[PDB]
């Protein structure tokens, strides 16, 4: 308590249907069963959680089970990111962030990470400490909940995780988001097809635009 | 022998010792302090005698005794005096022999019925209208702080002292600390109520750090099944749960309100009463050695 997992749970979870909070981190299934209307969407982006033959988007390749449509700025992908890359897209955007606790924080010397958690038990729901493994560098979180942290900036702020690309990465890119086939040109070059790849996916599909940020 | 003590008895009111009260039993060794029954020798009544061996902020003390001295009302709990004896301090107050609400329901195991609830709550509303009236806020309304005594009449005691803990009783205006006001006890008085009728105040399960940022943005809670309850006493959960302060609903209002208005009489709590207290009796006997 009174440290970066406070801030996690203060904006916490919001059902996009209903306008409910939950004081709860994202992790885990992160597709989210609000329990006060039953709507199904992720935590992260707060899209719909389209499951079995009911999704309406066009060019789904992924209806036949559970699926979810989701921006590249979506903590559902930049969970999968190393903690150093995220601070390097947090760096280049010259973004702060907690490496150490915040100085009101006395983390429990046995105790791990804090933030709370729903863990089910027997004949309902129990709320429990996170208690994963702090490491040093972490600002006291666990990996999981401090690169969430640092997700959370990077969603606030909208830094586009697009700057850091590949070519492989814009070419996955191209086809999830543009539905094309992103094989390069005749004539062309690798250096000036990545800023060339670059250059239409900033310009054509946004970041997400349902993605909690804080104004 | 006591020839001594007759020749002693050439002393005054003021030379009295703190043996003008005859210790009893502890009825409950509570964190606050040690409680224990007593008599007053003179007036043969039964009094409480709250120990305070803790060196808590005597402050805090002081202005609950403060609070309790400024009350002169049947359905608050009643302050007679303190002493020192031996190293600590020992609070003399009213005697409530069935114990708190909270204590009831736990010792029977058992949840409260509705008519039971309607007059714990009427006469609970009649000692918000006389607090509220004086501008005074009890702060702290919840089943473990509403007394009964052996008779059946619920007494406010422990009042919240102003900060300068548990969010559950909480109204959202008052946790936000965006400044309250008397209707504060109205909404602690409606999640008390669900206490009451279900054991749990609504977020109960949920853990402290995570209730502070859902109540006050979420909708007011309600019954768990509310299948189970009359119109009346949704109604009155719902009058009592509004997250507008301005809104809420008064302690005179709800006086009138059906369900408190047609409340039964104390006769109806006599058989809980007497289950809970003869838990306690058997409890008593098998801690003892003998
Ligand atoms: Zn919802
Ligand atoms: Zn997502
Ligand atoms: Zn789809
Ligand atoms: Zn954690």
């Amino acid at each position: 308590a009174q440290g970066l997992a406070m801030y996690l749970q203060e904006n916490g979870i919001d059902c996009p249907k209903c306008k409910f909070s939950y004081a709860l981190a994202r992790g885990g299934c992160m597709h989210f069963h609000c329990t006060q209307c039953r709507h199904q969407f992720c935590s992260g982006c707060y899209n719909a959680f389209y499951a079995k033959n009911k999704c309406p988007e066009p060019n789904c390749r992924v209806k036949k089970s559970l699926h979810g449509h989701h921006p590249r700025d979506c903590l559902f992908y930049l969970r999968d990111w190393t903690a150093l890359r995220l601070q390097k897209l947090l760096q280049d955007n010259n973004v702060m962030f907690n490496t150490e606790p915040p100085a009101g924080a006395r983390a429990v010397p046995g105790g791990g990470c804090r933030v709370i958690e729903q863990k089910e038990v027997p004949n309902g729901l129990r709320d429990e400490a996170c208690g994963k493994e702090t490491p040093a560098g972490y600002a006291g979180l666990c990996q999981a909940h401090y690169k969430e942290y640092l997700v959370s900036l990077i969603n606030a702020h909208s830094l586009d995780p697009a700057t850091l690309y590949e070519v492989e990465e814009l070419e996955t890119a191209t086809e999830r988001y543009l539905h094309v086939r992103p094989q390069p040109l005749a004539g062309e070059d690798p250096p000036a097809y990545q800023a060339r790849l670059l250059q239409k996916l900033t310009e054509e599909v946004p970041l997400g635009q349902s993605i909690p940020r804080r104004r | 022998f006591r020839r001594q003590l007759k020749k002693l008895d050439e002393d005054s009111l003021t030379k009295q010792p703190e043996e003008v009260f005859d210790v009893l039993e502890k009825l409950g060794e509570g964190s606050y302090g040690s409680v224990y029954k007593a008599i007053h020798k003179e007036t043969g009544q039964i009094v409480a005698i709250r120990q305070v061996p803790v060196e808590s902020d005597l402050q805090e003390i002081i202005k609950e005794i403060s609070i309790m001295q400024q009350c002169d009302s049947p359905h608050v709990v009643k302050y007679y005096g303190s002493y020192f004896k031996n190293t600590d301090l020992w609070i003399v107050m009213e005697y409530c022999g069935a114990g708190s609400v909270s204590d009831i329901i736990r010792l029977r195991n058992k949840t409260l019925t509705e008519d039971e609830i309607a007059t714990i709550l009427q006469s609970t509303l009649k000692g918000l209208e006389y607090l509220h009236f004086m501008r005074k806020i009890h702060r702290d309304i919840k089943a473990g702080n509403i007394l009964l005594n052996t008779e059946g009449h619920a007494k406010l005691a422990d009042f919240g002292v102003a900060g300068q803990g548990t969010p559950f009783w909480m109204a959202p205006e008052v946790i936000q600390e965006i400044g309250y006001n008397c209707v504060a006890d109205i909404w602690s008085l409606g999640i008390t109520a669900i206490e009451m009728a279900e054991g749990k105040p609504p977020y109960a399960d949920i853990h402290p750090m995570r209730a502070i940022f859902m109540i006050p943005t979420n909708p007011p809670p309600t019954f768990r099944k509310p299948e189970l309850w009359s119109d009346n006493f949704t109604d009155f959960v719902k009058q009592c749960l509004v997250k507008s302060p301005e809104q809420r609903a008064t302690a005179t209002q709800l006086l009138q309100h059906p369900f408190v208005r047609s409340a039964k009489g104390v006769s109806i709590l006599r058989d809980l009463i007497n289950e809970a207290m003869d838990v306690k009796l058997k409890r008593q006997e098998s801690q003892q050695r003998e």
